[PDB]
């Protein structure tokens, strides 16, 4: 029996904790429950044998960039995150966040996943992004960035749906195996 | 059967279903079948009823001995079952048995034997939980005991949650999912095309008795955690005041359903419909 | 002294006596005495009084684990002593103690061993008979 490092990461507004606490609690979507507590865990079987599983809530504000990287060490894996319909999220993480990740560890097997599936081709999302002159930025762009990484693999979900969200983790866990 | 009291096809099906079990490998539901057989037996010597003399093999059979085999063959189940606490159980009264009916010590001897290995067992090693999911069926094509239906499963040790969806899903066709988790559809409280829902739920805790305070080791409670319960809460999410943008807690009213069945599982069926 | 009623001295020469009858190898004998000392004790758990905690070792020893040390010893005595009913006998009150007192599963597995064996060698094997004299002092 064994667990496994995680980190995730990615700006505040995209509530990536929801994302993970849904996973957690095997709620219904959308109907997870919010707790108080960041770094969350669980106890999960991908292959083989069960394992358990840290995740690493971490803030994604510019500040707390010297307590971030302590937690770093010894993780099997990080998983990097954004918002698919955020292009903001898409400059911070090709400049920021993808970058000192790289730095920090530059030896850990990655993954980059999106967020808000759903409100990629969310009409009215997209209609303001386009009012907003902001892009709903697709996959192949995306797929672009992930060579650019190399990373072992990329993939797309969404809260709401957990579409791919047990694909994204499974592959996650199955990255260490 | 049992209605209608006609004691000796209801063992027959019984064991119907326990060949069934055995088929499935579902070691504790064999049990439990194979035990209501048993159950019906007494330690009387006298066999009352050929009735309860089956077609497996068919001699003298005091209900004594019958009742033993039975026992020995509900011990080794529970053994593979990974279940010891039935099986210490059980064992006591077997041992109960050997010592003061039949007086066959070496009984005694390799039925300790075993209920130490059990002992063993239980303290050293640890066993998953199983996720127990809630299913309620809706519509009016389902089956007259399953429209309108809702049914608690035992699912397996690591079931996420739509890992048990598609192999419901696979019981079925028309495998549509509704999302309105909480509340019944009046519409499919009447429609066809059979409407179902999925979802995981608490296993509330048993009360193991005799136990609410001494300083007893977790390895017990833990398997009072999963195994023999009665009681399913799910919580249920809900915004109540004002959104405020930087807090969420002021809002949050938990509407918890508390699910109860008329049986405990573990059971002779991995579901149970609620009570 | 147990009609006077001290009870340490009196556990003191018990345990003089228990010294004897080992010396004697009369281990049923030596098993009854230690077990007249344990019978003062209780399941409890508060040690009482320090006069059963006598010279051998001194610290804690709740009365449940001095006790416990005590129904170990004298099952070995018996088991020894070849009397192995009663050795069954005080099996099952140490078992019940530990199952729902202190809750060491391997504690019942030991000694679920040893009553296998107990009931193993009082089926199996035989034992002779003492004969019974009367003896008329006069």
């Amino acid at each position: 029996m064994q667990a496994i490092k995680c980190v995730v990461v990615g700006d505040g507004a995209v509530a990536k904790t929801c994302l993970l606490i849904s996973y957690t609690t095997n709620a219904f979507p959308g109907e997870y429950i919010p707790t108080v507590f960041d770094n969350y865990s669980a106890n999960v079987m991908v292959d083989g044998k069960p394992v358990n599983l840290g995740l690493w809530d971490t803030a994604g504000q510019e500040d707390y960039d010297r307590l971030r990287p302590l937690s770093y060490p010894q993780t099997d894996v990080f998983l990097i995150c954004f918002s698919l319909v955020s292009p903001a999220s898409f400059e911070n993480v090709r400049a920021k966040w993808y970058p000192e990740v790289r730095h920090h560890c530059p030896n850990t097997p990655i993954i980059l996943v999106g967020t808000k599936l759903d409100l990629r081709d969310d009409k009215d999302t997209i209609e303001k992004l386009k009012e907003k002159k902001l892009t709903p930025i697709t996959y192949p762009q995306g797929l672009a960035m992930a060579k650019e990484i190399g990373a072992v693999k990329y993939l797309e979900c969404s809260a709401l749906t957990q579409r791919g969200l047990k694909t994204v983790f499974d592959e996650a866990i199955r990255a260490v195996l | 059967y049992k209605e209608k009291k006609r004691e000796d096809i209801y063992i027959r099906y019984l064991y119907k279903l326990r060949d069934l079990h055995r088929d499935c490998e579902n070691y504790t539901e064999a049990a439990y079948t194979l035990l209501l057989h048993a159950e019906l037996l007494q330690w009387s010597d006298k066999p009352c009823v050929p009735h309860l003399l089956q077609r497996d093999s068919y001699y003298v059979y005091t209900q004594q001995e019958l009742k033993e085999k039975l026992y020995q063959e509900i011990i080794s189940y529970f053994d593979k079952g990974k279940m010891w606490e039935k099986a210490i159980k059980l064992s006591k009264e077997l041992a109960e048995t050997y010592e003061s009916k039949v007086f066959d010590y070496e009984g005694l001897g390799n039925l300790l034997k075993k209920r130490a290995s059990f002992y063993e067992n239980i303290i050293k090693a640890m066993r998953p939980q199983p996720e127990y999911f809630a299913v309620g069926y809706y519509g009016q094509g389902f089956p007259s005991f399953l429209r309108n239906k809702i049914f608690i499963y035992r699912g397996k040790e690591y079931e996420r949650r739509e890992d048990f969806s598609l192999r419901l899903l696979t019981q079925f066709p028309n495998a549509e999912k509704m999302t309105s988790t909480t509340p019944p559809g009046e519409d499919i409280k009447s429609s066809p095309k059979q409407y179902m829902q999925c979802f995981t739920v608490k296993p509330v805790m048993s009360l193991p008795p005799s136990y609410k305070d001494k300083p007893v080791p977790e390895q017990i409670l833990n398997y009072y955690r999963a195994n023999e319960v009665q009681q399913f809460r799910y919580s249920r999410p809900f915004r109540k005041g004002e959104k405020d943008p930087d807090n969420e807690f002021a809002t949050m009213w938990i509407e918890r359903t508390t699910y109860t069945t008329a049986y405990t599982f573990p059971g002779i069926l991995k579901w149970f419909e609620v009570k």
